[PDB]
């Protein structure tokens, strides 16, 4: 395959609770995609041009625990379901796609890379439907073009009877539009 | 179609 | 109102 991924855990349940409370995370950061957790749920952030982007429905208005204490969001767009923190030192920052490809790859929290065909500005179909359970906890994950650049971040699954056949996503252009208006 | 936030 | 926490990462190839 072209694009491949693996994950590495860094913190367990106890570490997560404490870190949530102190807002201070001293762990080394690495990787293009951060696996995030609050008290109640898990999701992903994709690092694009120095900013960690994720979904508002996961992060709300919360700070991100960091090496110098809590990191305030620098972009918050409720209607777009989009938030961003400045990326901590160590994060591998990706580049937006400029090739316009409609052949996408979605990266899940399990580090699977799955084929998506773009069907609209914010919608792609899954070439092979999956149980929605497989996609839970993956909101905020990148949709990449064949060159591995960011087209968008995964927002919600379009499902029938617990089966996801398509995904709604936030185009990498919305990130731009949010940063302008700010 | 159900829209399910993930 | 606690912070979001990084509990893992994903490395791409
Ligand atoms: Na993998
Ligand atoms: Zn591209």
């Amino acid at each position: 395959a072209p694009i491949t991924a693996y994950s590495q855990q860094t913190r367990g349940l106890l570490g997560c609770i404490i870190t949530s409370l102190t807002g201070r995370d001293k762990n080394q950061v690495d990787g293009e995609v951060q696996v995030l957790s609050t008290a109640t749920q898990s999701f992903l952030a994709t690092c694009v041009n120095g900013v960690c982007w994720t979904v508002y429905h996961g992060a709300g208005s919360k700070t991100l625990a960091g090496p110098k204490g809590p990191i305030t969001q620098m972009y918050t767009n409720v209607d777009q379901d989009l938030v961003g923190w400045p990326a901590p030192p160590g994060a591998r920052s990706m580049t937006p796609c400029t090739c316009g490809s409609s052949d996408l790859y979605l990266v899940t929290r399990h580090a699977d890379v799955i084929p998506v065909r773009r069907r609209g500005d914010s919608r792609g179909s899954l070439l092979s439907p999956r149980p929605v359970s497989y996609l839970k906890g993956s909101s905020g994950g990148p949709l990449l073009c064949p060159s591995g650049h960011v087209v968008g971040i995964f927002r919600a699954a379009v499902c029938t009877r617990g089966v996801a056949k398509a995904v709604d996503f936030i185009p990498v252009e919305s990130m731009e539009t949010t940063m302008r208006a700010s | 179609d159900d829209i399910v936030p993930c | 109102k606690g912070s979001v926490v990084i509990v893992g990462r994903i490395i791409l190839s």
